[PDB]
């Protein structure tokens, strides 16, 4: 019925013809390299350097597995063109995460900040929810950084990512987002800092 | 009768074009013809003759407000003696129209 | 449109209480 | 066949702005559709 | 042979539907199966797959820039997809009977014949002027008038969606 | 740390699909000798109660895979649907076994496991479950 075996390449399983008439080729290669890029995916988003880039790649989890919850969901058995042409306006999207990432990378904001600059480039198409729910996940944890001198004023580093790092006693030094809030961040923290030592 | 059918099928599709200026013409105040198709180029089809007095004077009236559908109606027309007292329907909603334009 | 309200409007409420 | 030769010459002539013979040939095309439709029925 | 040439006005070239990048696609030449008068019938078949190839070589390339060709190819996909859907559903009529010929499968595309050739010069226009920016908007307006109902209804798609971007950017300053 | 064998002859297209459903019981191998062990005396009255409230999460995992087994009877369980049923289980079972991992690089007894559950407590501030 050959249904099975092409819609188990979407999911990254060899299966007798793929390995790892006569124009069904031709037709099966457009579904094949398809499954390419899902298989570089998971080998590129695996892991749990850089903070940023790991909730950015916790975030890409959040959509393969909708993209495995949509397989397996719909077709028991259908006709062999349907599964082409059903698999294009959503097909050609997962190319498109292809040209994102690699399959170097940015971290830090300077992630952060490249990721922006791909929404108001292709806003208004249909690749506008699936990036910004990218963003909205991929600026998490360095909320929380922005979070600290703003209540608490215990400034938290790991590797960098934060833009700022640490008499005269003010030497942390400082130097996209607004930058009409950027250097008030920056003293809006030194003066809570500043009034946990009186 | 199945011939008369199909020329009027095929007339109706066949007059759109006109239908669709001389109602752009009327409501949006301004003649829009690309080839100099219409016969107006700013010898007649006798189809609307006997109502084309009240197209210009309607149309160059409109053009001077400014400064200071009609396709769908048909076809329903259709819905609720062919041609000659059918086609002395159409002008009803031709003509009203005019007389707001003009009023 | 990318208005960046949800971060400055909890923020800026914040800032000029402290300073 | 002749008269639906010539007619199909006609329409080829015009897909390969008037906006009268191509509104006056689709309201033709449309009748061969239809018409072919009865042809083909009798091929099964 | 019926489910191959399915695949052949998909976008799937063989040894039977020859594929040449300056005409488009064809039949090699005769075959003893088949009959030598359908050698016509279906180079005039072919003559909508050209169009669908050549239709989604450009998308995917995507050539010249700007979001209003973005968007023009975003929206050249949706108007495309009556075709592909009306192409699956060819196969599950021929899995039903096998008494159905080439004659039905002729039948079938009809509309698709009278449209893609009127929609075809709009593409013509773009890739051989460098129609850069808004000016799009009305290259495809002023063929927006045309006669043809199907045509007349698929560009107002396509000015439907092109505006979006319009909306989008107009609303954003305003 | 537990390493696992499927099979010489399978179907390649099950086996990636296995070591995609183990990570659940390797990250289970090495709660459940957590409890066993950090219940000793010896270990302060902190290490106790960080292994008690660790045991009602087991208790909660086992209740998970009896009600797989049950409808496991009518057939309606086929792989790629397990898949999915386990994720609340491949989250939580994968938490603990990184406190009862880095409770016991360095010996922490009293405070200073105290102290590791408020920093690694932090790093979640935009997980929220």
């Amino acid at each position: 019925e050959l249904v099975k075996d092409v819609l188990n390449v979407l999911i990254g399983v060899v299966s007798a013809t793929f390995s790892l008439p006569e124009s069904i080729s031709s037709l099966l290669s457009e579904v094949a390299e398809y499954g390419t890029c899902y298989t570089r995916l998971s080998h590129f988003s695996l892991q749990p350097k850089g903070l940023v880039f790991q909730a950015f790649t916790s975030g890409l989890r959040r959509y393969l597995q909708y993209y495995r919850a949509c397989v397996l969901s719909t077709p028991p058995t259908l006709s062999l063109l349907t599964i082409g042409f059903l698999f294009k306006k959503l097909g050609r999207q997962l190319r498109y995460l292809a040209e994102l990432c690699g399959v170097a990378f940015p971290t830090g904001v300077k992630l952060l900040s490249y990721l922006y600059q791909e929404a108001l480039h292709n806003c208004s198409n249909e690749h506008y929810p699936v990036l910004l729910s990218l963003l909205k996940t991929s600026c998490e944890p360095y909320t929380r950084f922005i979070h600290d001198w703003v209540y608490s004023g215990v400034f938290r580093d790991a590797y960098g990512e934060f833009m700022i790092q640490v008499k005269l006693y003010w030497t942390h030094g400082y130097v996209v987002f607004l930058k009409h809030i950027a250097h008030d961040i920056y003293v809006c923290g030194k003066t809570i800092n500043l009034l946990k030592l009186c | 009768e199945q011939t008369v059918s199909l020329l009027f099928s095929l007339w109706v599709e066949t007059v759109r074009p006109y239908l669709q200026t001389v109602d752009e013409w009327i409501v949006h105040g301004h003649l829009w013809d690309g080839a100099r198709e219409f016969i107006i180029q700013r010898t007649m089809v006798s189809f609307l003759k006997p109502v084309l007095k009240q197209i210009i004077m309607a149309g160059k009236s409109m053009q001077l407000l400014k400064n200071l559908e009609l396709d769908d109606v048909h076809d329903p027309l259709l819905a609720i003696t062919f041609e000659l007292t059918l086609r002395s329907c159409l002008y009803p909603h031709i003509d009203k129209q005019y007389l707001d334009c003009c009023g | 449109v990318l208005m960046k309200r949800s971060i400055t409007a909890p923020l800026a409420a914040h800032i000029s209480l402290v300073n | 066949g002749q008269v639906v030769f010539r007619l199909q010459e006609f329409i080829d002539e015009v897909m390969g702005p008037f906006r009268t013979y191509q509104a006056f040939m689709w309201a033709l095309y449309k009748y061969f559709i239809s018409f072919k439709e009865e042809l083909a029925e009798i091929e099964k | 042979m019926i489910h191959e040439l399915l695949l052949a006005l998909s976008g799937y070239p063989g040894s039977i539907f020859t594929w040449n990048k300056r005409s488009g696609l064809q039949v090699s030449q005769d075959f003893p199966f088949l009959h030598p008068s359908e050698t016509s019938v279906l180079n005039r078949l072919c003559r909508l797959g050209t169009d669908y190839i050549r239709f989604t070589e450009f998308i995917e390339q995507y050539t010249l820039h700007g979001i209003y060709l973005r968007a023009f190819c975003t929206g050249l996909d949706s108007v495309l997809q009556p075709y592909r859907q009306a192409l699956l559903d060819l196969e599950q009529e021929f899995l039903g009977d096998p008494h159905l010929s080439i004659s039905h499968v002729n039948y079938f595309l009809d509309q698709f014949q009278l449209l893609f050739p009127s929609v075809m010069v709009v593409v013509e226009q773009i890739k051989s002027q460098k129609i850069h920016g808004c000016q799009i908007l009305e290259t495809v307006y002023k063929h927006s008038c045309g006669g043809l109902p199907p045509v007349r209804s698929a560009l107002e798609k396509i000015l439907a969606v092109c505006h979006g971007v319009m909306y989008k950017q107009l609303s954003a300053w305003m | 740390s537990r390493t696992f064998l499927v099979d010489p002859n399978l179907d390649l297209s099950i086996r990636e699909l296995v070591h995609r459903i183990l990570p659940v019981a390797a990250s289970y191998s090495a709660v459940t000798r957590f409890i066993e062990e950090k219940s000793s005396f010896e270990y302060g009255q902190v290490n106790h109660a960080l292994a008690a409230a660790m045991r009602t999460l087991v208790k909660e995992h086992l209740i998970l895979v009896s009600q797989l087994e049950q409808l496991h009877r009518q057939g309606l369980l086929s792989l790629q649907k397990l898949w999915f049923y386990i994720q609340p289980a491949m989250r939580t079972m994968d938490i603990l076994a990184s406190l009862a991992t880095s409770v016991d690089k360095g010996e922490c007894l009293g405070g200073s496991t105290l102290s590791l559950l408020h920093d690694r407590s932090f790093s979640y501030t935009g997980d929220s479950q």
